[PDB]
DNA sequence: AAAAAAAAAAGGCGCGTATATAAAAGCTATGGAACGTT
């Protein structure tokens, strides 16, 4: 065992508190994107960190595409002052983490038919759809997305050790059900 | 008569009261005696088998359809049908002395 | 005209609105059919459609 | 697309193993003693 | 999902496309919903059987078939990327066998009736080729 | 002055990389003119 | 003989498949209403 499922990405919603005008944002801010026919939502990403900023007309702005905690939230404090760089009084309200997307590699085949006639309470494997298993863990309530090739993808958390505990708690079934 | 059957009444009972309000049944088509395995093969079968298996000597019917959408106004498998022994469609049918021994099957 | 241009650099500024989409693509090059490299190209395009 | 061969397999193969010469649904207004057990008791019979 | 439930209980291989050919089911909620049923029947208390299916679809003989079961059965002990989601190499492993026959099935025909990838066929292939060496059985 | 007038058809994007295609355009560049029939242009945002 | 053109595809990523979160903004459908309608 001992892997670090490692945070693939993190979500997190910051709320401005206002309401900006949505148009104005797509004029006069420079890193930002906004289509009305496809969805109301601005397209807004910074260079440094790397995320999106999923901003809406209610002010809702979502932090997505980095891999920590803090740089969705680094990103969001910036996203904030530049949508005050356009001219209008937003604030940096309402700051929390959504998700956290994680995967992992274990380096050899995992028997997910055996871990689905065993762990069939917790396993779920489509190779004719799904090349991973679903492997949800109630304590933490961490989904183990569990590859053939190894590829234990990890996600619906805010909880950085919340993935972590839940791999430890699982890679024993694993090589129960693996073939070398 | 079943030879006849098989043979002529099995179409005209078909090219009858067929197409539907449009969908047309066109030629039918009888398949040699074959067994769906159960989750498996399908595959020939010799009365023998059929006898000592307890299956059924069938065989699988075909018919082609024309789906036709009305555009302004203004094959397929069916069934299965039993055979009877050495009709002309059954394997029996024609051979011969040596092989209806090695079919297990008296002459 | 028939010439085929391809320009590729990085963009520091997108901006869409009403199907109007600017780009501003930084340190990028024009291929005429002669690669023209153009450190600061403003790109103001509209829908076709 | 979606036609039922059952009806028509499982029809014909319960008339002829019973012999109630009618529907499956019939069970004494069905016609029956036709398709006995072909008596092998002596190759005559 | 139950008639998987019942198809793969009573031993019997389906595929979850001819299941959705029979079913619209859109094959996702229909994912979801197999795994919360299977999880359901878990808590209210073996692969090879695809392989004549498709030999009989594709015509195949009985010693080609043994020859595909004593192919696929290696599969499990020969990871070098044996399986992930095994249905290819279940046909890459019919296609060894009809490869080492001289049957005119050619890929395509096979292919179009399976409806599997012409490429991930020749994928697998690629490292049968190397595995080629703990197959030969006479 | 390196200003591209044209008409936008297919932007793709994936996590890193532009794939603009534009259409039927005029570009003035440097004292150069240049009209185009298709224009391919895919950008990278940092 | 030799130039130039006309046109199939190969291979690569299309995105797309599923898998899993996490976010409410055009649209859907469910859910609620009781009063117009004979």
């Amino acid at each position: 065992s001992g892997i670090v499922p490692t945070l693939q990405n993190i979500v997190a919603t910051v709320t401005l508190g206002c309401r900006l005008d949505l148009k104005t944002v797509a004029l006069h801010a420079r890193n930002a994107e906004y289509n009305p026919k496809r969805f109301a939502a601005v397209i807004m990403r910074i260079r440094e960190p790397k995320t999106t900023a999923l901003i809406f007309a209610s002010g809702k702005m979502v932090v997505t595409g980095a891999k920590s905690e803090d740089d969705s939230k680094l990103a969001s404090r910036k996203y904030a002052r530049i949508i005050q760089k356009i001219g209008f009084a937003a604030k940096f309200t309402d700051f929390k983490i959504q998700n956290i997307v994680g995967s992992c590699d274990v380096k050899f085949p995992i028997r997910l038919e055996g871990l689905a006639f065993s762990h069939g309470t917790f396993s779920s494997y489509e190779p004719e759809l799904f090349p991973g298993l679903i492997y949800r863990m109630v304590k933490p309530k961490i989904v183990l997305l569990i590859f053939v090739s190894g590829k234990i993808v990890l996600t619906g958390a805010k909880q950085r050790e919340e993935i972590y505990q839940a791999f430890e708690a699982i890679y024993p079934v694993l090589s129960e059900f693996r073939k070398m | 008569s079943f030879n006849q059957f098989v043979d002529y009444t099995l179409q005209d009972i078909i090219c009858e009261d067929s197409t539907l309000i449009e969908i047309s049944f066109g030629k039918i088509y009888v398949t040699k005696p074959m067994v769906n395995e159960s989750d498996g093969v399908t595959h020939a079968l010799y009365p023998q088998e059929a006898r000592l298996r307890n299956l059924t000597y069938s065989s699988g019917l075909f018919v082609d359809v024309k789906k036709r959408t009305y555009e302004a106004i203004d094959k397929v498998f069916i069934g299965r049908l039993p055979i009877m022994l050495r009709s002309k469609n059954c394997y029996l049918s024609e051979a011969t002395e040596s092989d209806l021994y090695k079919l297990k099957e008296c002459p | 005209t028939q010439s085929k241009l391809t320009v590729k650099g990085n963009l520091d500024t997108y901006g869409f609105c009403d199907d109007v989409w600017t780009f501003i693509v930084k340190n990028c090059q024009v291929t005429v059919e002669s690669v023209i490299s153009v450190d600061k190209l403003r790109i103001v395009a509209c829908n076709s459609k | 697309l979606a036609i039922n061969a059952k009806t028509i397999t499982s029809g014909l193969k319960y008339a002829l193993a019973t012999g109630n010469w009618g529907e499956q649904k019939k069970a004494m207004s069905s016609r029956a003693g036709v398709s006995q057990v072909l008596n092998r008791y002596t190759y005559s019979s | 999902a139950s008639i998987l439930i019942g198809c793969r209980r009573a031993e019997v291989a389906r595929t979850f496309k001819e299941i959705q050919s029979l079913i619209h089911v859109k094959t996702k909620e229909f994912g979801k919903t197999l795994n919360i049923m299977k999880n359901i029947l878990r808590g209210k208390s073996q692969n090879l059987t695809y392989i004549p299916r498709f030999c009989s679809h594709l015509g195949l003989p009985m010693q080609v078939t043994t020859s595909a079961e004593y192919t696929a059965k290696k599969c499990k002990e020969i990871k070098e990327i044996a399986g992930k989601s095994p249905i290819t190499i279940a046909v890459v492993s019919i296609y060894l066998n009809i490869l080492l026959f001289q049957i005119p099935i050619t890929a395509a025909k096979v292919g179009q009736t399976l409806q599997v990838t012409e490429g991930t066929i020749k994928s697998g292939y690629k490292i049968l080729y190397e595995h080629r060496d703990k197959l030969v059985d006479p | 002055e390196n200003l591209m007038l044209c008409l936008y058809d297919k932007v793709t994007r994936t996590k890193a990389r532009w794939k603009c295609s534009l259409k039927d355009g005029v570009v003035t560049i440097n004292r150069n003119d240049y009209t185009f029939q298709k224009a391919q242009v895919e950008a990278e945002w940092v």
